[PDB]
């Protein structure tokens, strides 16, 4: 039959049974819900960095905040699992980020439009 | 529940898995000699398997004759040749481009190269089974068409 | 190297060769069509009487192309000055009409 | 929290209060080394992420 | 293979379709392309995560991968995986060949 | 991993888009940014004690 | 992201003012994505610590805040209060202070006269409990970092540069006396810490309104100004894409004295007119292009001199001195055609004075040469509401 | 090239420039049709009853502050944004460099002169059409790492050679002042004597500017002027005893 | 931990605060002894003792 689309694409006699049993009568020692409460999360994959790429226009596209989850979790102000009072001096630390294109300028004027200046800076018209 | 991507590997078809179709252009009409075939009463016109008109000629669809259970929306489908089609090269690295009738001179590689694999990559499907039927058509006798 | 000049005085338009002197619009020749492309506008404005009515059979080289088509009743006149004009001023230095 | 959710054994510091709320100091000494321990370690807290 | 295709790249391909004329391809052409490839295959097979992302970063005219690590005394341990066979790869060159 | 082992340890991790025989621009890909092996992780040593 | 801004500054009142389309930049798009700090509070704690330390060590202690980061504190009373503190309600006492301690002070016994209270009150530090305790007098460049680590730094002392004083307990015990971020932000006060920082340049720091900014002002850009980052009207507006009386927006021109006399353009000197109100100019209608100041009978045509008269005078461009003007047609110089070029900062002044603060008679003296009859002549013309401010019937 | 009967060339400094910090040091030439004698009479024609006078004796110091103020001015280092591809065939697909301003329309065409197109036989398209091709825009670029800023550019592009050569003498005198984090770090360590370590990173870098070293002879000149500076008075060296207590 | 210098971490904290009464020898006029075991991260700067 039909299955739908997750994505949006370019268009858009027999007797009495001697032997079973519903007893229920076995405790999961680990707990078992528990476990697969904990293996969903498990499951779950992980998300992108889909900065420093361009789009189909062909423009291009953490210290504070990855602790924040830390400390939303755990329910304490605090956080143990840290990214920053580290002693590791990683002061070189290329992030990406939509500052950089892919060739090396800057991203102060996006692409598109600097291209349309650029096929534009030379244009022609009719005479009268 | 299943959370990862899962892609959608397997897909099946029932349709044809032809990708060309055959338009007729400039329609036309001739005084006919055979209208029907009579059986003892019952009159079966003549239907011929593609156009029969003045000028014909072959275009291009991508599953024109599917009955896909999912499909993959990657078609290429062009438009016969009395008007033009030239969307198809507007739509892929013309990223300002003025004059909505145009298309580049310069990028006529990467329009083709990504039609090809857009043409490639909406018919990645199966072949169903789909049953079958038999005929005694005294024009061909004892050929069990697929239905 | 295509460069374009006329004289006073009935003096016939000249063209700049790849090579030699410059030459008259009367001749059989190979664009590529960057050449066109160049400006289309100063171009066609230049060319077109030429193109109509004068003995100038010019080749644009493309390699590749799409077109369209117009069929036509040969019971009947036909001419293509019109389409073909359409085409030369819808040109452009970004893109082609087909 | 896979692992702690699959792990059999259990973290208590229930074993340091056994072990150190045995232990005192005479009333006239100004430092003691197990409260010191106690202190620096804070067996009340249960985080263990 | 596409991105050999578009522009130069050492890598062996078999250049089947040339009169086509194209450019001398920058990073930010071979950019636009590879992610138009790359959102071709996502939208086509529904994937909702990702596929070569950061792949999309830098310039895209590439080769086969290779990751490595190195020691302290200069000793530099790469590795890389050969390749397999190329299905969609060889149908798209199979199909520009007909 | 190494138990106290000077030259056998490692520094850095790369990644190439490049094939091996011929020269570019050197691509140097981002996780060489880091000052050790690789992105840090502060841990507090009272909850591992 | 993060820039700064040369104002005071609110989470509040800011919104309601507008202070970037009152600085100059086209922010007119909604882009809505700049969350105002509130930034008013740290000037009087500034001024509040101006009586303990050198102005120049606190500015060099706040410029290194990293304002998007986010802090906040908790006074403590003094050591021989928070043990009477911890007395009454044993509930809330932290798991840093000692067994034998919370052995000592859980229970209900008023303990006023023991040698084992006396040991241990005596024996009691209040460092070792809560970690940071900046101190009460600290070298205050550290503390900058310290509220920079941790989300919450404890203090027993009242003067801070930072985001909030909190109370640890009530208020009987003492001596005398979270937030969304967007995309970007303002305020003022700087930061070097930030990699992405910037600092809103353009205006002049001699027309400060405050007194603290300027001075906060002057030394940030006295030292490390290599390494600032000033920008531009127009780069803002490129990365962005009740109503007040006596309080107006003020701009500076940038004209200067040519001729025609002979035919021919010639430039002669460039002059510069301070602090004249963009209302006046607006609402006279000034461009950039060619104007006649004195018509030919001798007299000003009126305009110019209510331009001059409204503002302040003129500074030379060549020698950053004083100049005041021939009104005189004699050939030493006079001025017949000018063309302004454009305008250089965007500030806002208060309009009242210090001094006004009570409704009673006000005395102005003049030189000599003043021009008292023009002047009452032009008060003579004011009609704005149906009304005249100033008649001539009593000046 | 404006497309004029008579066109001359004229001076001015930074006249193509989104500058970061004004010297205020611009120099100002108008054309030869009118006047440009207040630059002549700027220092020591104090005493020119006329506006349109000069003595002559004073040209010479004049023309001197002139030419000091002239190469004052564009002290700056030149910085870069912006490269892109044209599809237009008037190049080899050759990468043009942006800039940022109000608009950028005139300023690719007065800046990559070869570029435009050849219809005529004017003065201008006589000179442009004997040119070559190639030399437009990036030709060489410096990248360190992947997905970041190209560290230095070679263009073609229209400029001063003038400016070029003292641009290129300000950044030798600023990489000779350069120096490195890990020296920084050791400097700092055997200053405080070991009592304050610092940490400086060992990764690569993306590239850095610290323009802090210089020669002991430069540090003699100014401890030299700086105590004769402050000669027999000790109410200046009172505050400073006054800070070290 | 998975830090490789984490050994060099154990010795230098012990060293750090037996700074003064028992030294160890160095290998230039540059390092004093009494620096912290934060800033061992590398594989260099490994003492030769």
């Amino acid at each position: 039959k039909r299955i739908p689309r997750k994505t949006k694409g370019k268009s858009s006699p027999a007797t009495a049974e001697p032997g079973t049993s519903n007893c229920e009568h076995y405790k999961a020692r680990p707990g078992i819900a528990s476990v697969q409460k904990a293996t969903e999360s498990a499951e779950l994959p992980m998300k992108n960095n889909d900065e420093g790429t361009p789009d189909k226009r062909g423009n291009t596209k953490e210290a504070d905040d990855a602790t924040k989850k830390q400390a939303k979790d755990t329910e304490k102000a605090k956080a143990q699992v840290t990214y920053s009072d580290t002693g590791i001096n990683n002061a070189n630390e290329l992030s990406r980020s939509g500052n950089v294109d892919n060739e090396g300028g800057s991203n102060q004027k996006p692409m598109s439009t600097r291209i349309a200046e650029a096929t534009s800076a030379i244009v022609s018209k009719h005479p009268a | 529940l299943l959370h990862a991507d899962t892609p959608r590997l397997v897909t099946w078809d029932a349709g044809l898995c032809t990708s060309f179709k055959i338009v007729p252009i400039v329609p036309a009409q001739v005084p006919q000699d055979v209208l029907a075939y009579t059986f003892f009463t019952s009159s079966y016109a003549i239907q011929s398997p593609f156009p029969e008109a003045a000028v014909s000629r072959i275009v291009v669809h991508t599953r024109w004759a599917s009955n896909v259970d999912f499909d993959r929306d990657s078609s290429v489908i062009m438009a016969p040749p009395t008007e033009n089609n030239i969307h198809l090269f507007k739509q892929l690295l013309n990223t300002e481009t003025l004059s909505v009738r145009g298309a580049n001179p310069l990028m006529f590689r990467a329009n083709v190269l990504h039609m090809l694999l857009e043409f490639v990559l909406d018919n990645l499907y199966l072949n169903r089974h789909t049953g079958f039927s038999q005929d005694h058509t005294p024009f061909t006798e004892g050929a069990n068409l697929r239905s | 190297d295509c460069r374009i000049s006329f004289g006073m005085n009935g003096a016939a338009p000249m063209i700049r060769d790849e090579t030699g002197m410059m030459v008259p619009f009367e001749g059989n020749w190979i664009f590529p069509l960057a050449l066109w492309q160049m400006n289309t506008r100063y171009f066609n404005q230049q060319f077109d009487a030429w193109i109509k009515t004068g003995e100038l059979r010019i080749r644009i080289e493309m390699g590749a192309y799409p077109y369209m088509l117009h069929y036509y009743d040969p019971r009947q006149y036909a001419n293509a000055w019109n389409l073909t004009s359409a085409w030369l001023e819808e040109i452009t230095p970004t893109s082609i009409p087909s | 929290v896979l692992l702690q959710r699959i792990s059999p054994l259990q973290i208590d510091p229930t074993i340091i209060s056994n072990t150190m709320s045995t232990v005192s100091e005479s009333t006239t000494q100004t430092l003691s080394p197990a409260s010191s321990i106690l202190g620096k370690l804070r067996p009340s807290n249960s985080d263990f992420s | 293979t596409l991105v050999a295709q578009i522009s130069e790249t050492q890598y062996p391909v078999d250049r089947y379709l040339d009169w086509i004329p194209s450019l001398r391809a920058s990073a930010a052409t071979a950019a636009t392309f590879a992610e138009w490839v790359n959102t071709s295959m996502k939208t086509a097979f529904d994937l909702s995560d990702m596929l070569l992302e950061p792949l999309l970063s830098g310039d895209p005219r590439m080769t086969q991968l290779a990751i490595q690590y190195q020691q302290y005394n200069g000793r530099t341990f790469n590795v890389i995986p050969e390749m397999p066979g190329s299905v969609i790869a060889d149908c798209v060159q199979l199909t520009a060949e007909v | 991993y190494v138990r106290l082992d000077r030259d056998r340890v490692p520094t850095m991790v790369g990644v190439t888009r490049q094939s091996r025989d011929t020269i570019t621009q050197p691509a140097l890909s981002l996780s060489t940014t880091n000052t050790t092996v690789g992105v840090p992780l502060a841990l507090d040593a009272r909850a591992i004690t | 992201a993060y820039i700064a801004v040369p104002a005071v500054v609110d989470s509040r009142s800011s919104e309601a003012i507008g202070l970037l389309e009152s600085f100059g930049v086209d922010a007119g798009s909604d882009a809505n994505d700049v969350s105002y700090q509130d930034h008013d509070y740290v000037v009087d704690q500034l001024q509040y610590m101006l009586d303990g330390y050198e102005a120049g060590d606190v500015i060099d202690a706040l410029v290194y805040r990293n304002w998007l980061h986010h802090s906040v504190y908790c006074l403590l009373p003094p050591k021989s209060q928070l043990l009477e503190y911890w007395k009454s309600n044993p509930s809330v006492i932290p798991d840093n202070v000692d067994r034998r301690l919370r052995k000592r002070l859980m229970l209900k016994k008023d303990l006023r006269k023991d040698d084992e209270y006396n040991q241990l009150a005596r024996a009691f530090k209040i460092s070792d409990v809560y970690a940071p305790l900046i101190s009460s007098t600290t070298s205050p460049m550290t503390m900058i970092q310290n509220l920079n680590q941790g989300e919450i730094v404890y203090t027993t002392t009242d003067r801070v540069i930072g985001a909030r004083v909190l109370l640890y307990a009530p208020r009987k015990y003492y001596a005398s006396t979270r937030v969304p971020h967007s995309r970007f932000n303002v305020g003022t006060f700087p930061s070097i810490a930030t990699p992405k920082c910037s600092v809103m340049s353009g205006v002049d720091i001699e027309s400060i309104p405050n007194e603290f900014i300027k001075l906060f002002y002057q030394r940030v850009k006295s030292i490390h100004a290599n390494i600032l980052n000033d920008i531009s009207p127009q780069i803002v507006s490129d990365m962005i894409n009740h109503v007040d009386v006596y309080r107006v927006d003020v701009v500076n021109v940038l004209f200067e004295v040519v001729d025609v006399a002979d035919g021919l353009r010639s430039v002669s000197r460039k002059l510069i007119m301070h602090t004249v109100p963009v209302c006046i100019l607006e609402l006279l209608g000034i461009e950039i292009a060619d104007y006649c100041i004195r018509q030919e009978d001798g007299m000003f045509t009126d305009w110019f001199l209510l331009l001059t008269m409204l503002s302040d005078g003129l500074t030379d461009r060549r020698t950053h001195c004083q100049y005041l003007i021939n009104p005189s047609s004699m050939p030493p110089d006079v001025i017949l055609n000018i063309s302004i070029t454009g305008f250089i900062n965007r500030h806002t002044i208060d309009v009242m004075p210090d001094v006004y603060d009570f409704i009673k008679p006000i005395g102005a003296v003049l030189p000599k040469g003043s021009f008292k009859s023009t002047i009452m002549r032009v008060l003579d013309s004011i009609s704005v509401l149906g009304v005249k401010i100033m008649p001539r019937a009593h000046v | 090239f404006p497309e004029a009967a008579v066109s001359r060339i004229v001076v001015h400094t930074r006249w193509a420039s989104n500058v970061d910090f004004d010297r205020d040091s611009s120099v100002i030439m108008a054309p030869p049709t009118e006047n440009n004698i207040h630059l002549f009479k700027q220092l020591l024609n104090t005493e020119t009853l006329s506006v349109r006078g000069a003595n002559p004796l004073m040209f010479r110091a004049n023309v001197l502050h002139m030419l000091l103020e002239f190469v004052l001015d564009n002290l700056y280092l030149n910085r870069h944004t912006g490269f892109s591809q044209d599809h237009t065939p008037f190049t080899e697909g050759a990468n043009l460099r942006s800039l940022p301003g109000p608009d950028a329309e005139k300023w690719y065409s007065i800046m990559y002169p070869t570029r435009m197109g050849t219809p005529n036989v004017s003065k201008i398209c006589n000179f442009v059409a004997s040119c070559v091709r190639n030399r437009v825009g990036r030709f060489d670029r410096a990248q360190m790492m992947n997905g970041a800023m190209s560290e230095w550019v070679d263009v073609f592009e229209t400029s001063d050679a003038l400016t070029v050569s003292i641009r290129g003498r300000w950044m030798a005198r600023l990489a000779r002042m350069n120096i490195n984090p890990t020296e920084i770090e050791w400097a700092l360590t055997e200053c405080a004597q070991g009592y304050v370590t610092v940490t400086s990173p060992y990764a690569p870098s993306v590239n850095r500017l610290m323009p802090y070293r210089i020669s002991n002879a430069e540090r003699q000149i100014s401890q030299i002027i700086r105590v004769m500076n402050i000669g027999n008075n000790a109410t200046v060296i009172q505050p400073v005893l006054q800070d070290i207590s | 931990t998975t830090d490789p210098c984490a050994p060099v971490k154990a010795f230098m904290t012990l060293a750090n605060m037996m700074v003064g009464f028992e030294t160890i020898p160095m290998d230039n006029q540059i390092y004093t002894q009494s620096r912290r075991a934060s800033a061992f991260s590398t594989p260099h700067t490994w003492p030769r003792c």
